[PDB]
């Protein structure tokens, strides 16, 4: 008469969407940080190279 | 830089699982709720002495034990989820402070190896009298005490 075992799975699925969606996000942004950061160093190295010759 | 990418993935994570637990929360509260009020209607087996009884029980124990212990748990994982993102934002100031401390340095080399550069370019005219050179060995010497009394 009341339906709980429809309610756990519903509950359960739109959990496991975005556990997946955040777990398939955060490693992409982390890996676009560490990219931005290491042109950073490149772009610093480069400037800093061309100052000293000139 | 590495560090520095898996410290923002941990973090990103850190802020969506504590919704998810958040919400798991008032989810199972009224699961606890629904069980302990639909198995105390089985009371009616008895007269109303027995339906009381259980009824007593029931709005007794799970409403003055079962919730505010789960809600103190809940208080707990607030708190630990506060401490863990003051450490994180601690973390990202130390490893930022250390890349700048670098970087300042390097500048600061720079600036004597161009000195060392131009006094070795002057020396290549073969004349130990000529006065430009003279002006720049009297620059890096001034430039070499001047790093000294830094570190």
């Amino acid at each position: 008469v009341i339906p709980w075992q429809t309610f756990d799975e519903t509950i359960k699925e739109l959990s496991r969407f975005k556990q997946e969606y955040s777990q398939a996000a955060s490693v992409l942004v982390g890996d676009i940080k560490t990219l931005l950061m290491d042109s950073q160093d490149k772009y610093f190295e480069a400037t800093q190279t061309v100052y000293e010759w000139c | 830089n590495n560090a520095s990418g898996k410290l923002l993935a941990l973090d990103s994570q850190l802020t969506n699982d504590f919704s998810e637990k958040s919400s798991y929360f008032q989810s199972q509260v009224d699961k606890i709720r629904k069980e302990a009020y639909a198995g105390a209607a089985a009371g009616v087996v008895a007269g109303p002495f027995g339906l009381i009884i259980s009824y007593s029980i029931a709005a007794g124990v799970v409403e003055g034990k079962l919730i505010p212990e789960l809600k103190n748990k809940l208080k707990s994982v607030q708190n630990f989820f506060t401490t863990l993102s003051n450490t994180v934002k601690q973390a990202n100031k130390d490893i930022d402070a250390a890349k700048l401390k670098l970087t300042t340095e390097i500048v600061a080399i720079g600036e004597i190896k161009t000195e060392t550069e131009t006094t070795r370019f002057y020396v290549d005219y073969d004349d130990l009298m000529l006065s430009l050179l003279k002006e720049a060995a009297k620059k890096m010497i001034n430039t070499c005490n001047e790093y000294q009394k830094r570190h």
